[PDB]
């Protein structure tokens, strides 16, 4: 189901900042990525193994 | 799920926009893209230096992105580059070029 | 490199593993312990739900034209900049082959499957010393006959000869090599019904001929030198078994056959009339 | 085998060594068919040995219809003698048979369908123009035409001997593919 | 092979795989599929 733009606003008016976050990252598509600390570009070649 | 890494986890505090220097592209790029072919010339895996070589990211949930490793759900995809034969306008800036040229001598640059 | 991924339950490990994909959960699970191996499965029908490499390969294409917001001093040059790289590609002779054969099989009133096999049968051979030109017809005249028969629809050489005049000879040599092209890369029944309809007959007259022609074929009577003829005689055999006016002269031109092969072919029939008695 | 490949035509080349006046060659002959509108070669049929030959402005003669190496050879020697009677010093020099085509029979009905189908790679068939199979051998390099009547048309050799060898090789195939 | 039924001729057919999809007695090209034999249970609720 869609968490629309207006649902986002209604959640802001409630002030529920954490739910707004969880509903937007945990509940949809979080993604860890690495970034260079100099050129802040997702260009790190992580061999995290 | 997602495998443990070690880089310290932070949160973004600032975005600095800004254009892209052609040197920067080349320094980033992992591959010189040359041949319009996608697949390998033998109807098999993929043309190296082709329009998606394996050194760019990979998909199929079955391969490893030989640049940075396996997970199709870890690799963010790595950028490759093409160097044009001759330079061209970037559509977003034609107006901001025509405007600019009208503000500087077209001979000395001042 | 080997660039390869395999899943296996690291806490059972017993196998090339026994795992199942629970799609509606986006999971793969060890069918033994139920450890979920990998998740966030990506859809597999919605992908093409929103929507030819066997021919068009890897050199891709895109139809470039004129939008609403362009004047003719930019539109026609898109028609004058697209023309600089049509000879580095032999693909004109690739596509204009298909376009031609598409223009052919379609004008020929043929099933769109044959169109593909001919869009194939060109593309597979597409240049050989055996080909070395040879009028570029005979292939599109045989690769169709290939594409036709290979698609289980058989048509006579004259029938295609009607579509394309191939001198009847450039056809023959081109066919032999072509067939052997695939053999290295590796059925006259079809004529009975198409003929009956050409005469506008009910099914039984055609129904019977399949028995008769097969039975006339099955025992003896090699009979015919291109059995096209000895097909029709079955109709003539069976039409006379019925009493419907398809008089010999009407048969001939309708099916473009010699009359002589009929009666002499019917000689072996006015004598063999013994064993075709089904009812 | 037990079957001799029976030659029906031998085509051979003979260098008479002179630029023959094909007009005078046609004029001084007894029954010779030469007019430039078909070929640049006088064609003569000699009944003994009965051979048909085309002799060009180069003086080179190609002979056909012979039933032997010696039929063609003796016919060509007679041809050179005829040319010399015409007036040109024809000579039998560097003769070579360029073709020996024969027809014989193995006489047992053949599963030609089996051969062609299983030897599609080697033999091709479109039985709606001509009912014969085409087969190839490199050692010896003989091409063989096969028909259900048992007729074997062996071609592709300067000698009847390659005909014989490939026939000794192909008759066993025929008996193997013998329909019954 | 399995039973079939012509759509119009309405004759049991029993063809197999790699037979023509075609009716005897009328070269009609539509066949039904000769309903199952195992019993089937409903509730009169
Ligand atoms: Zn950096
Ligand atoms: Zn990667
Ligand atoms: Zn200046
Ligand atoms: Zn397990």
């Amino acid at each position: 189901l869609r968490f629309g733009e207006m649902e986002r606003d209604c959640m802001i008016a409630h002030g529920a900042a954490s739910f707004l976050k969880e509903r937007l990252m945990e509940a949809s598509d979080a993604f860890r990525v690495h970034i260079c600390g100099i050129c802040g570009l997702m260009t790190v070649i992580a061999k995290l193994n | 799920g997602q495998q443990y890494s070690s880089a310290p986890l932070r949160t973004v505090k600032e975005v600095q926009f800004g254009l892209f220097s052609p040197e920067e592209v080349r320094a980033i790029s992992v591959a010189k893209i040359r041949f319009p072919e996608t697949m390998d010339e033998t109807q098999t895996r993929a043309k190296i230096g082709g329009l998606n070589d394996p050194r760019l990211g990979s998909i199929d949930r079955n391969l490893k992105c030989q640049t940075c490793q396996e997970g199709m759900n870890e690799c963010p995809g790595h950028f490759g580059h093409i160097d044009l034969a001759k330079p061209v306008f970037h559509v977003g800036f034609i107006a901001k070029i025509k405007k600019v040229c009208e503000c500087v001598c077209m001979h000395c640059g001042k | 490199p080997n660039l390869n991924i395999v899943l296996t339950c690291p806490e059972c490990k017993v196998y090339p593993p026994k795992i199942v994909e629970r799609f509606s959960e986006g999971d793969v699970v060890c069918a033994l312990c139920g450890l979920v191996l990998s998740d966030k499965l990506v859809d597999t029908r919605s992908e093409w739900r929103t929507f030819n490499p066997l021919l068009d390969g890897n050199n891709l294409s895109t139809r470039i034209g004129k939008g609403e917001t362009t004047d003719m001093r930019f539109t026609k040059e898109l028609n004058k900049a697209q023309g600089k790289n049509v000879m580095d590609k032999k693909d004109n002779e690739v596509q204009a082959a298909f376009a031609k054969i598409t223009m052919l099989c379609d004008a020929a009133e043929l099933p769109k499957i044959v169109k593909d096999c001919a869009k194939e049968a060109y593309k597979l051979c597409h240049d050989e010393k055996t080909l070395k030109g040879k009028s570029m017809e005979s292939i599109m005249a045989a690769s169709i006959l290939i594409g036709c028969r290979r698609a289980e629809v058989a048509r006579t050489f004259k029938e295609i000869q009607s579509l394309i005049h191939v001198k009847t000879k450039e056809f023959g040599k081109t066919l032999n090599i072509m067939k052997n092209i695939l053999r290295g890369k590796s059925q006259n029944l079809t004529y009975i019904p198409r003929f009956c309809s050409h005469l506008g007959l009910p099914m039984q007259v055609t129904t019977s001929a399949e028995y008769t022609a097969k039975k006339c074929k099955e025992i003896k009577e090699i009979a015919g030198k291109s059995p096209i003829t000895i097909a029709v005689v079955s109709i003539y055999l069976n039409i006379l078994l019925f009493q419907i006016p398809i008089t010999a002269a009407k048969v001939g031109q309708t099916l473009q056959v010699t009359e002589g092969t009929i009666k002499s072919g019917y000689k072996i029939l006015y004598e063999h009339r013994d064993k075709l008695v089904d009812p | 085998s037990g079957i001799v490949p029976t030659l029906q035509n031998i085509v051979a080349t003979v260098t008479l060594g002179c630029r023959l006046d094909l007009k005078t060659v046609a004029l001084h002959a007894r029954n010779a068919e030469y007019n430039p509108k078909r070929f640049a070669a006088v064609i003569m049929r000699i009944r003994e040995p009965k051979t048909t030959a085309l002799i060009f402005a180069s003086g080179k003669m190609v002979v056909t219809g012979a039933k032997s190496e010696d039929d063609s050879k003796l016919a060509s020697r007679k041809y050179a003698r005829i040319i010399q009677k015409i007036g040109f010093a024809a000579k039998f020099t560097d003769f070579k048979i360029q073709n020996i085509v024969g027809s014989c029979d193995v006489k047992f009905p053949i599963r030609l369908e089996g051969l062609a189908f299983s030897h599609g790679t080697f033999s091709s068939y479109e039985p709606e123009l001509f009912p014969g199979l085409i087969y190839r051998m490199v050692k010896p390099k003989i091409v063989l035409l096969i028909f259900v009547s048992g007729k074997i048309v062996l071609t592709g050799a300067k000698q009847r001997e390659e005909i014989y060898q490939a026939f000794e090789a192909i008759y066993p195939v025929l008996s193997e593919f013998r329909k019954m | 092979t399995l039973k079939y039924i012509c759509a119009e001729c309405s004759s049991k057919l029993s063809l197999s795989r790699t037979d023509a999809v075609r009716c005897k007695d009328c070269g009609h090209r539509i066949l039904l599929k000769a309903r199952t034999k195992r019993l089937v249970q409903f509730e009169a609720r």
